[PDB]
């Protein structure tokens, strides 16, 4: 079980609009690979 | 209070609660962003917009997302370019491909982009990536040049389990990637 964690402060309020859409992106260029997602869950709560 | 939640433990060929862009498509069991072909881009968005913060109250949402992804490189040594989880405006569309990961257009800070992404970068772009040349996890804010990174050893074709959480109280975004082996 190998694990990596990273964290930092992101003032979301100043970067993104009030409403957003979330998703995944993957690209290839001169070099490449297949990028796949097997499952996905999300939960948000705004008071 | 406004909450939005969803769980998809297995994708289906007809995944209607998702918006596809580029070469993204689903199949039985998996969501494919890109095939192992040169110069492509694939994106998938959840269909419903999400209320992340509110100008009226100034409150910001606490959120958590979990997903399992797999990178399968036919050439285990020459791998590009990477995968990202992003939060963008409702009208988001693919941006520059290749090293830009389909979410950004430059290494300078562009406030008009209004996108925060967490990248899983597999290729070293000299112009902005970490000098150590390591593959890495990175937090991107309106720029392809991460505000913070962590070297990461890609395990070709292995399922990576990821959790990204955002704490509204502290404005801390936490990313966590785990492999079986
Ligand atoms: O695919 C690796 C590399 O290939 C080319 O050099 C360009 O498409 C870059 O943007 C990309 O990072
Ligand atoms: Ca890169
Ligand atoms: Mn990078």
């Amino acid at each position: 079980v190998t694990s990596y964690t990273l964290s930092d402060v992101v003032s979301l309020k100043d970067v993104v609009p009030e409403w957003v859409r979330i998703g995944f992106s993957a690209t290839t260029g001169a070099e490449y690979a297949a990028h796949e997602v097997l499952s996905w869950s999300f939960h948000s709560e705004l008071s | 209070t406004e909450t939005t939640s969803f769980l998809i433990t297995k994708f289906s060929p007809d995944q209607q609660n998702l918006i596809f862009q580029g070469d993204g498509y689903t199949t039985k069991e998996k969501l494919t962003l890109t095939k192992a072909v040169k110069n492509t881009v694939g994106r998938a968005l959840y269909s419903s917009p999400i209320h992340i913060w509110d100008r009226e109250t100034g409150n910001v949402a606490n959120f958590v997302t979990s997903f399992t992804f797999v990178i399968n490189a036919p050439n285990s040594y020459n791998v590009a370019d990477g995968f990202t989880f992003f939060i963008a405006p409702v009208d988001t569309k693919p941006q520059t491909g290749g090293g830009y990961l389909g979410v950004f257009n430059s290494a300078e800070y562009d406030k008009t982009t209004q996108t925060v992404a967490v990248e899983f970068d597999t290729f070293y772009n000299a112009a902005w990536d970490p000098s150590n040349r390591d593959r890495h996890i990175g937090i991107d804010v309106n720029s392809i040049k991460s505000v913070n990174t962590k070297s990461w050893k890609l395990q070709n074709g292995e399922e990576a389990n990821v959790v990204i959480a955002f704490n509204a109280a502290t404005n801390v975004l936490t990313v966590s990637l785990t492999y079986p082996n």
